[PDB]
Formats: C-alpha cells, structure tokens, sequence
C-alpha cells in the first residue's frame, strides 16, 4: 500500500501542472513551463528584460 | 415563410448533478481487522511441570 502511494503524489503533481497548462490553452495564452524559449532568444538577439515583454 | 426558414424553441433540462469519477486505488491492508484479531487470541497454555509429580 505504501509503495502505491507512493506512486499516487506524482500522478498528483502531473494532474495539477496539465490542468494550468489546460487552463491556458483555452485561454489563448502560451504556457512557457511546457515550452523552451531558449532557442529564440538567440536566434533573435534580446535583452532578458525584453524577452519578458 | 418567404425566405426565412424558422426553428422551434428549445427546452432546457432545469438541473444538473455532478458525479465526477474518483481513481480507485485498491489499497488492501485496510479491512483486514480479523488478522488483528486473530493475533490478539494466541491463547498459549503452559502446564506446571512437578507439581503433578
Ligand atoms: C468504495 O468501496 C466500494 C466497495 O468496496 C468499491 O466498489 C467496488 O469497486 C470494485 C472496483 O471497481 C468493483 O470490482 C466492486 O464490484 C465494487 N463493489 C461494490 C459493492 O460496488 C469502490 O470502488 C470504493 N471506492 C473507491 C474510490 O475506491
């Protein structure tokens, strides 16, 4: 039983973060935990602070 | 009529229950008191050897 749950609080903590990025996408917003964004701020060269923007 | 095509008016089921699904997590050392039980009675008997002799 305690090897279960165990198991059970990180399909808990999955659950949670899947919901905020459910949220979002129907919210016609971007999810940048999911996302890298890192790629294009290279490619594109910004500030950190206009990055934000 | 004319042109225009009419519809009927809709009817609206006046409430709603929600029953939303639960995981099942089949713990199982739960509901097993008859074991407890059955350890509290061990019942071992000792006769006094020599007081018969
Ligand atoms: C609450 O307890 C009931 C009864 O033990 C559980 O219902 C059983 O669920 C299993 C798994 O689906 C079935 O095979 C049994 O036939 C069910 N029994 C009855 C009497 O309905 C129920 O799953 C438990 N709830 C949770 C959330 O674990």
């Amino acid at each position: 039983d305690i090897s279960i749950m165990e198991g059970m609080f990180a399909v808990q903590h999955v659950h949670t973060h899947l919901n905020h990025l459910r949220t979002m996408l129907m919210e016609r917003r971007i999810d940048w935990t999911y996302m890298s964004s890192s790629w294009l701020q290279t490619q594109l060269q910004k500030s950190d602070d206009e990055m934000k923007v | 009529c004319f042109g225009v095509t009419f519809k009927k008016p809709l009817v609206a089921e006046e409430k709603t229950s929600l029953e939303p699904q639960l995981p099942h997590l089949q713990l199982r050392l739960p509901h097993l008191v008859g074991i407890i039980a059955k350890i509290k009675g061990i019942k071992i008997e000792v006769t006094s050897s020599g007081e018969s002799i």
